[PDB]
């Protein structure tokens, strides 16, 4: 069963004594329905929505590096609604393994 | 070792300069392969036969200068000019000097952070690795939790259902006393009715 | 229990009180409570406990109402749907006084244990 | 273009839209058998057209089965999600999703077309014969409309049978929900058109199979070795859904994920050797009745792993999120109203118990309460989940504490008195009564006038 | 073929421009109404060879 | 706070019930005589001869899009040279309040936790 | 290739189109037969496949 | 196009023709009226009344009504 | 790759009725306006002529008889983009399967747009976790909420298009000098003389030069029937 990433005593010794756990808020904010604006037209009514995503959102870290928005299913990952054609560049399911092979490294 | 032993492509060679498959209808024509092997001869026999590639000696000195320049392709290249180069020896020659594509990471563009964010980059890790050891420890503390708590809905169904058993017990005495006591049980009261 | 001998990690809070406070709510309107229960204000942080100076892990809990009316909120700081209270006030002090919550337990089951065989029966 | 379009994402919302249409007919047959038997006595249909009561009662069962709620749960949200679940950029095969929309469209259009037209009778939507053999022609209409249904059925089970082929990802628990059941049709469906060929044979070719010399209990075995696998491929699609919305709105993963696919696997091969748990009463041999009684009491152990792992799921979710979101609570609510369901479905598979049920209300409440609550709510409650992917709107359902309370409360109404019933004892398919059994009969009509008012708050 | 065992065709040899097979905009006055009838009736060359093939048989059984 | 009255100005009440005049007032089924917007209706929505009579799928309006050389236009990314590296800015989506209306502020706090497995 | 610009100023003052108005539960009662009676691509349709 | 990005991109706007959700309705009402109309049209039929008053095909008191 | 289907017959060579027909045209366009069939018959013939003349190619160095061929001399910079190139086709259809990725070296997930919906399944064994979905955009370091494992977006990009072979070759590769007709004449007569033709393709290039129709029997091979 998975029980979380595994954890040795060395990587838990902070650096300072003042370090404690990073209070950023990963509420991405407040929403409601999607509101149109009345002058904008079919098309940039669709830019709207496209600018409206939450699963193009994330919460940007300490570090630089940013948290996405995650899901355990690809159906949170379409546009929503669902665009007519949506996986045009297939989605690639990261697998890890410790094999390596010598081309890939440089001396 | 793929369809059957068939190539998908194969050259096929006609001794009639004028000959075309599909407009005659003659019967004497018998057509070759690519090395010149009449097809009567059939493929068992032609593939042990030994056919060596003959490039005119002109090109000898051009392949000298390729095995000089290349002493690992050198062999290859006297076979080929001393004539005892076979379809196989070329392709072992082809795979042999075939390299992949290589990839730097040097070249890769890197998403923009500032170098205030670059130093924060232990810090991260210290937050991933205590947030690991937290859900770690939380798992087995909610395990012990609420299934021990499933027992006292174990508990609370077995009470439930003792309520029923007892009814049931009282029920089936009141039974063994109906047709032995009770007055409501009645022998030679009903009269047929007749028919109407 | 899990701060007592589990975690030793995350702030561990002082009971206010065994006992939910009640509190007439408005909806629209933002409140927070105490996570340290030493503020004087309480069900609310006063300005002056850690909660108000961010001290020592504590910080303010934020909460709303959807509708107007009467809500009960936690005093032993610790129940699982704080601010609201849903009786981890009563589970906490059974920790604190093992002997007590044996008597009200005892008292709770007999009066459920009762009813619900009278009528039945 | 509008028919003729063949993106699966559009066609999965022809479905649904089609499901509610043939479901206002659906719903519109319930409330006329509820009046009727609000008393004792002719309410809305005279004692000479008591036929027409024996067509509602065929037609409701038919429709919402066939019409409604398979083409809700195995064609709606399955074509809508599975081609995306499975990474891939649309269905398998797209014509052949285009035609099946429209072969359910047209099935539709012959039933009813046959109300109008033809003189109305019933035989049940279990079309026993020699009394579905003896009828007039709404009967030949309705034997066209099953056959093109299952053609319809069997060409969809064969398009995502082929996902295995082309799946990118990892079949998720709710694609294995899916799998199982177009397997469960491509070796159910074959044999109902055989025994509906028979039945055909006899009513339009002078065959002699259903008269005297030839076994009218034939008929039962082969249409129920399609009947029970039938009510599990209505239900499995079901358990699919409930596992995405719990594992996605408690932010938990799966537990025991393989052996909730197990579980599934498991209820299918045993759904498939127990159908004549639904011929108790024919007077089988004890052997087989011993057989048929402990393997259907088999089929608890899967269902019931697969319950004590949605529990789990839910156990141990973050108080902060809110928790009254009407997806939310109709997944919930299908594990309090499932067991019910299945429990009931226990106590009648006992033969002995099953004597004195068989045929009784007691049946009708058992799979209601699994079907019109149980389905109905995981359809919603699915739907409900992907309205931002769907994207329909001009509704107040996604936050409406009201609805989802009237609704639990009135159809429990509608159907604990039918379990109460089952042991007065009121038959099925009947339109009058005694009158000592109106006061639950009454009860129950109360629910049905209840609940279709609160269908009419949503918009 | 236009498959593996084949290729395209060279340029000389094409007689079908896309750009002239397609652009249907206002067909049906390029061609009329016999001319509508026309495609219509071509349209069905595969269904017509196969009707060629299949009915003798059929014959022979009749 | 009360948020809708800072988004309150963005919505004037409609005029309209479904939000169109009676087609004798403005015909919308007419195909738009704007330039540029031949393939929308007057009312904005999409023509019936762009999508149904004259739909490209069918072979109307054959226009192949990839070029001689098979490329088609692709937009670069934000490149900004720096510290003796390229870096790319990503791009941020507009604010939700632009978007949906509501002030993004006073958010309550949602901290990250890694998921709730059980152990043992 | 065609050269199109950001903008076009319509000959027309008139604002044909916005928001909807507020509705009440049964405004479709009365504002479906209006379409139906007084919108011409409405009752043109109909005529049409009745007669024919 | 944009415009076409999205499937059935004028309801997702918010811009289609009220029209077509009147025609669903519609649709949905006539489905619903195929259950009643035969009632009706049997009921007469085989009676001569439209529908049954209650209890009239038992014995009722004489002030009944 | 396991995902094409079967070669085709111009996957190996094209019918010389391919061959454009204003040859003396062909061989003076640059190699950037020469399209897929034109920059096919461009190198054939220069880099057969080249092949057919055994007395030059000792002393012709390897980067002029690459040129000649049309192979083009591989750099890092071509070599990068060509292999990101392949390895995005291979991607197509095999699974994506490598090392855990850090800050260090991030897992590379190559698109062409803006955007590629990404999986993280963790580390091996104990330390792989169910996938959790996300949508990589471009200029954005990723992290995994859960493993932490980094994760980064290389686009397939340069100057308003995107990396084919074709843009590769074109870029990178550098006209050298025009080609001569000469040689073509001399290569033509050295292989094709009295009725016996050795080099079929500079039989018919040398036709075309001539104007089409000029030499013996090109008249027949250029009549057909339908
Ligand atoms: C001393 C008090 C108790 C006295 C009695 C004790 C008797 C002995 C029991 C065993 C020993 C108990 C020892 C406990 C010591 C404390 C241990 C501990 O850890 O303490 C802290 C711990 C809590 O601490 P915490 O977690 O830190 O947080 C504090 C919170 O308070 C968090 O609290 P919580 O979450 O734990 O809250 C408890 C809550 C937790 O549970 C829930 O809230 C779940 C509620 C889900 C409801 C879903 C909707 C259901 C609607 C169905 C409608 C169906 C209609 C149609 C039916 C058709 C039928 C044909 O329990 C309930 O609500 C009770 C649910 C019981 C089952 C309900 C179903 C009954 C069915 C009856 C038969 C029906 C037959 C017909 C139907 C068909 C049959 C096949 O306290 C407890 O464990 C308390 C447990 C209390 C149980 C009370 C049960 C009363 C109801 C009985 C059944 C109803 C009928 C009665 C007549
Ligand atoms: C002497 C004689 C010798 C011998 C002669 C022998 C001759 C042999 C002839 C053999 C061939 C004959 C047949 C030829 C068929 C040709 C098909 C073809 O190629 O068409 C191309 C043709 C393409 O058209 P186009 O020329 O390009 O332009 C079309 C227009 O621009 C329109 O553009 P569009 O296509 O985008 O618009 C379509 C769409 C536009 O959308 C709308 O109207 C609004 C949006 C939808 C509103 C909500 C509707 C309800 C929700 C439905 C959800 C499921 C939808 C599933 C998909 C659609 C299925 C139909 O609306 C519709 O037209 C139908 C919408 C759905 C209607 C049904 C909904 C349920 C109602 C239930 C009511 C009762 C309960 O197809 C069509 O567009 C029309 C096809 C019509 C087929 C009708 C078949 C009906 C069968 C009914 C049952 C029959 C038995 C009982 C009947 C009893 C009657 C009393
Ligand atoms: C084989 C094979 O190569 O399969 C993959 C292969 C596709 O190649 P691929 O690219 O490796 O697929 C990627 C994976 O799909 C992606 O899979 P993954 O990598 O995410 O997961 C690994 C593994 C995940 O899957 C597994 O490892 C599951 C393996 C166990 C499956 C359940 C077996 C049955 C239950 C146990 C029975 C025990 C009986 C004991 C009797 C004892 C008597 C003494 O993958 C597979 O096994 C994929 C194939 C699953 C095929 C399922 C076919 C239907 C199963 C029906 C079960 C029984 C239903 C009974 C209904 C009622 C009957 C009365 O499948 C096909 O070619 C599909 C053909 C479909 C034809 C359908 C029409 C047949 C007529
Ligand atoms: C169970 C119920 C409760 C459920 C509650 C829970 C629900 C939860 C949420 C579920 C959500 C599911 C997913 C939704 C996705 C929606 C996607 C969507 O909107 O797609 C866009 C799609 C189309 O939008 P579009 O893209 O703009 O389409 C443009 C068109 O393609 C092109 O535009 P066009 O204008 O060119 O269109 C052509 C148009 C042209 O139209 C016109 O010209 C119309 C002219 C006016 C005619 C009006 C009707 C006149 C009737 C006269 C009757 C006279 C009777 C006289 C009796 C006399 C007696 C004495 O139509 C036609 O030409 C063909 C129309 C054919 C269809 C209508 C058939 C009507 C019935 C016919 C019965 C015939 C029986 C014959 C029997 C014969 C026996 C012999 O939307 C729709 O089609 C409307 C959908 C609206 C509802 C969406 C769902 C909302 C949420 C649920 C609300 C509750 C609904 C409850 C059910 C209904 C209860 C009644
Ligand atoms: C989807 C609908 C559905 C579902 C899931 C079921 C599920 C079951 N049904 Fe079915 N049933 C119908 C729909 C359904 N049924 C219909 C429509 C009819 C009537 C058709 C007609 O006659 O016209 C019918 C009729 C029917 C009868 C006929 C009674 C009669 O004709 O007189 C019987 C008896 O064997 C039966 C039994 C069962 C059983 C034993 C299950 C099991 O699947 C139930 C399993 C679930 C549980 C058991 C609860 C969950 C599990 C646990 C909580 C574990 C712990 C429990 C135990 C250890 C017991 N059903
Ligand atoms: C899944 C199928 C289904 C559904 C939903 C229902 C729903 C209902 N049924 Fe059911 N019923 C059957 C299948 C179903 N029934 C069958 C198969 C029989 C036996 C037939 C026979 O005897 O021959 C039967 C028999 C039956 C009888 C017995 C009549 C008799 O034979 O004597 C009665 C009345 O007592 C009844 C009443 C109801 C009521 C009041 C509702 C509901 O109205 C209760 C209220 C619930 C709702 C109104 C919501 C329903 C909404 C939808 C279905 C649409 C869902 C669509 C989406 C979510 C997109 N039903
Ligand atoms: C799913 C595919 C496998 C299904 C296997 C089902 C077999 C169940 C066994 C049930 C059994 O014992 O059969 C008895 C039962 C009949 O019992 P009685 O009418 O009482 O007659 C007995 C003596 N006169 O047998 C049957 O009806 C068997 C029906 C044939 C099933 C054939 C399935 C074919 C699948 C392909
Ligand atoms: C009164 C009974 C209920 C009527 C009802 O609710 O009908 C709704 C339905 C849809 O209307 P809206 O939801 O307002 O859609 C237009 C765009 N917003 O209205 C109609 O179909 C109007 C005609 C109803 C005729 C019923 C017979
Ligand atoms: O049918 O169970
Ligand atoms: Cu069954
Ligand atoms: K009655
Ligand atoms: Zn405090
Ligand atoms: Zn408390
Ligand atoms: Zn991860």
């Amino acid at each position: 069963i998975y029980e979380g990433q595994t954890v040795q005593e060395s990587e838990l010794i902070p650096q300072e004594d003042d370090w404690v756990i990073e209070e950023t808020n990963f509420c991405l904010g407040r929403n409601c329905y999607v509101r149109f604006r009345e002058e904008d037209d079919l098309a940039r009514r669709a830019l709207h929505q496209m600018d409206s995503q939450l699963n193009k959102m994330h919460t940007r870290l300490r570090d630089g590096t940013v948290i996405p928005y995650m899901s355990f299913h690809p159906d949170e990952m379409v546009d929503r609604p669902a665009p007519i054609h949506t996986f045009s560049e297939k989605p690639l399911l990261k697998w890890t393994w410790d094999e390596t092979y010598e081309e890939a490294y440089d001396d | 070792a793929y369809n059957g032993g068939y190539p998908f492509h194969y050259v096929v060679q006609y001794d009639d300069p004028n000959y075309d498959c599909e407009a005659d209808f003659e019967f004497e024509e018998i057509p070759r392969d690519e090395f010149g092997v009449p097809a009567h001869i059939p493929p068992e026999l032609s593939t042990q036969i030994r056919h060596t590639y003959y490039v005119p000696p002109q090109y000898y000195p051009f392949l000298k200068k390729l095995g000089e320049d290349t002493p690992e392709l050198k062999p290859y290249t006297d076979k080929l000019i001393m004539g005892d180069m076979t379809y196989d020896d070329y392709e072992e020659m082809f795979y042999k000097f075939a390299k992949p594509l290589k990839i730097y990471r040097s070249r890769l563009p890197l998403p923009y952070r500032t170098d205030e964010e670059i130093s924060q980059e232990k810090y991260v890790n210290w937050c991933g690795r205590w947030y690991s050891y937290r859900q770690r420890l939380q798992g087995d503390y909610y395990s012990r939790h609420y299934f021990r708590d499933w027992l006292i809905g174990v508990m609370l169904g077995m009470y439930l259902g003792n309520l029923c058993v007892q009814q049931h017990r009282q029920y089936r005495v009141d039974m063994k006393l109906f047709y032995l006591e009770a007055p409501e049980h009645k022998i030679n009261w009903v009269k047929p009715r007749g028919d109407l | 229990t899990w701060t007592e001998i589990w975690w030793e990690h995350d702030p561990t809070p002082k009971v206010a009180q065994y006992r939910p406070y009640v509190c007439t709510v408005e909806s629209g309107k933002v409140y927070w409570w105490c996570a340290c229960g030493e503020s004087k204000t309480q069900p609310w942080v006063d300005g002056h406990c850690k909660c108000s100076k961010r001290e020592g892990g504590f910080r303010p809990r934020r909460w709303e109402p959807e509708h107007d009316g009467v809500r009960l909120f936690c005093g032993c700081k610790s129940c699982f749907s704080s601010p609201t209270w849903n009786g981890g006030c009563f589970t906490k002090w059974m920790q604190s006084n093992p002997a007590g919550g044996m008597l009200y337990c005892f008292a709770a089951a007999f009066g459920f244990g009762t009813l619900t065989v009278y009528r039945k029966f | 273009f509008y028919i003729l379009v063949n993106n699966n994402k559009r066609i999965g919302i022809y479905y649904i839209k089609l499901s509610i249409i043939i479901g206002i007919l659906g719903i519109v047959l319930s409330y006329i058998i509820r009046v009727e038997l609000y008393n004792s006595g002719n309410r809305i249909i005279k004692y000479d057209n008591v036929n027409y009561y024996n067509m509602v009662i065929t037609l409701h069962g038919l429709l919402m089965i066939f019409y409604i709620i398979m083409p809700g749960l195995y064609g709606g949200i399955p074509l809508y999600i599975l081609p995306i679940l499975s990474v891939i950029t649309d269905i398998v095969l797209p014509r052949i999703n285009n035609i099946s929309i429209i072969i359910v469209l047209i099935s539709y259009i012959v039933v009813i077309n046959s109300i109008v037209i033809e003189y109305n009778i019933g035989t049940g939507w279990t079309l026993y014969p020699p009394l579905s053999i003896i009828g007039t022609v709404i009967v030949n209409m309705i034997l066209y409309g099953l056959i093109i249904i299952g053609i319809s059925s069997i060409i969809s089970a064969i398009n995502f049978m082929n996902i295995l082929i082309v799946i990118d990802g990892i079949i998720y628990v709710y694609i294995w929900s899916i799998i199982i059941t177009s397997v469960l049709l491509i070796i159910s469906l074959p044999i109902l058109n055989g025994i509906l060929l028979m039945i055909l044979s006899d009513i339009y070719f002078n065959s002699i199979y259903f008269i005297l010399n030839g076994d009218v209990v034939l008929y039962q075995h082969l249409f129920w070795y399609f009947g029970h696998p039938e009510v599990y491929i209505l239900i499995l699609p079901a358990f699919g859904i409930i596992s995405i919305i719990l594992s996605v709105l408690n932010n938990k993963i799966i537990f025991g994920m393989k052996s909730m696919i197990l579980a599934i696997i498991m209820i299918s091969i045993l759904g498939s050797i127990v159908w004549a748990h639904h011929i108790y009463t024919v007077g089988l041999e004890l052997d087989t009745k011993i057989y048929f009684n402990n393997l259907t009491l088999i089929i608890s152990i899967p269902t019931g792993n697969k319950i004590y792992n949605w529990i789990i799921l839910y156990i141990g979710s973050y108080n902060i999120l809110y928790n009254g979101y009407q997806s939310l609570i109709f997944s919930i609510m299908f594990i309090i109203i499932f067991i019910i369901g299945g429990i009931t479905g226990i106590i009648i598979s006992i033969d002995i118990i099953d004597i004195g049920l068989h045929d009784t209300y007691y049946i009708v409440s058992h799979f209601h309460y699994i079907l019109s609550i149980g389905a109905v709510i995981s359809l919603l409650a699915g739907i409900l989940l992907l309205k931002d992917i769907i994207g329909y709107y001009n509704v107040i359902i996604k936050i409406n504490k009201y609805f989802g309370l009237l609704l639990f409360i009135n159809i429990n109404i509608i159907f604990t008195p039918q379990f109460i019933i089952g042991f007065n004892v009121m038959p099925r398919r009947i339109l009058e009564y005694s009158d000592n059994i109106i006061v639950w009969n009454l009860i129950s009509s109360i629910g049905s006038i209840s609940t279709i008012l609160i269908l009419l708050s949503i918009f | 073929w236009p498959l593996w065992c084949g290729g395209g065709v060279p340029d000389k040899f094409i007689k079908i421009d896309p750009d002239v097979h397609f652009n249907l905009q206002g067909y049906r006055e390029r061609i009329g109404w016999y001319g509508f009838f026309t495609a219509f009736l071509q349209a069905n060359y595969h269904a017509f060879v196969y009707f060629v093939r299949f009915i003798p048989i059929n014959i022979a059984i009749f | 706070k009360s948020y809708y009255d800072d988004f309150k100005d963005r919505l004037k009440p409609g005029k309209y019930t479904q939000g169109r005049c009676p087609q004798s007032e403005g015909d919308y089924r007419q195909e738009s005589k704007t330039i540029g917007r031949e393939h929308l209706n007057d009312d904005g929505t999409r023509s019936k001869r762009y999508t149904v009579k004259e739909a490209d799928a069918l072979g109307y309006h054959y226009h192949p899009p990839i070029d001689k050389k098979g490329q088609v236009y692709v937009k670069g990314p934000n490149t900004v040279i720096e510290r003796g590296q390229t870096w790319i800015k990503g791009y941020e989506l507009p604010s939700m309040e632009y978007t949906y209306g509501p002030k993004q502020e006073d958010i309550p706090f949602y901290p990250r936790v890694k998921l709730n497995v059980w152990g043992n | 290739g065609r050269e199109l610009p950001e903008y076009v100023v319509l000959p027309h003052n008139q604002q044909r189109y916005g928001r909807d108005k507020s509705y009440s539960y049964f405004t479709c009662l009365w504002h479906f037969p209006k379409m139906v009676f007084t919108e011409k691509w409405c009752y043109t349709n109909i005529m049409w496949f009745v007669f024919w | 196009n944009l415009e076409d990005h999205f499937d059935l991109a004028e309801y997702m706007m918010k811009m289609h023709n009220p029209m077509s959700e009147y025609l669903y309705w519609i649709a949905g009402f006539v489905s619903g009226l195929h259950g009643i109309l035969p009632l009706l049209h049997s009921n007469y039929y085989f009676s001569g009344m439209f529908l049954p008053r209650d209890n009239d095909n038992t014995q009722l008191c004489d002030d009944s009504w | 790759y396991r995902h094409w289907h079967r070669m085709s017959e111009d996957d190996w060579a094209l019918p010389l009725d391919s061959m454009p027909e204003d040859v003396k045209t062909l061989m003076a366009t640059p190699q950037t306006e020469r399209g897929f069939v034109e920059d096919y018959w461009y190198n054939r013939i220069r880099g057969e002529a080249t092949l057919l003349d055994p007395e030059a190619l000792p002393s012709k160095s390897y980067i002029a008889l690459a040129r000649d061929m049309g192979l083009q001399i591989v750099d890092e910079p071509s070599s990068h983009m060509m292999g990101l190139i392949e390895l995005y086709e291979y991607l197509r259809g095999a699974s994506f399967v490598g090392p855990f990725g850090t800050i260090e070296n991030p897992v590379l997930v190559p698109a062409v747009g803006q955007e590629r919906v990404v999986a993280c399944t963790g580390g091996v064994g104990d330390e792989e976790h169910f996938t959790l979905w996300f949508r990589c955009r471009e200029g954005f370091m990723y992290r995994c909420g859960e493993c932490d494992q980094i994760f980064m977006l290389v686009r397939l990009y340069y100057e308003d298009r995107y990396w084919t072979q074709t843009l590769v070759r074109d870029t990178f590769m550098s006209d050298g000098d025009m080609f001569d007709l000469k040689t073509l004449e001399r290569v033509h007569k050295m292989w094709n003389k009295d009725e016996m033709v050795r080099w079929e393709v500079g039989y018919w290039a040398q036709d075309y030069v001539l104007g089409k129709g000029v030499l013996p029997g090109m008249v027949e091979e250029h009549t057909r029937v339908n």
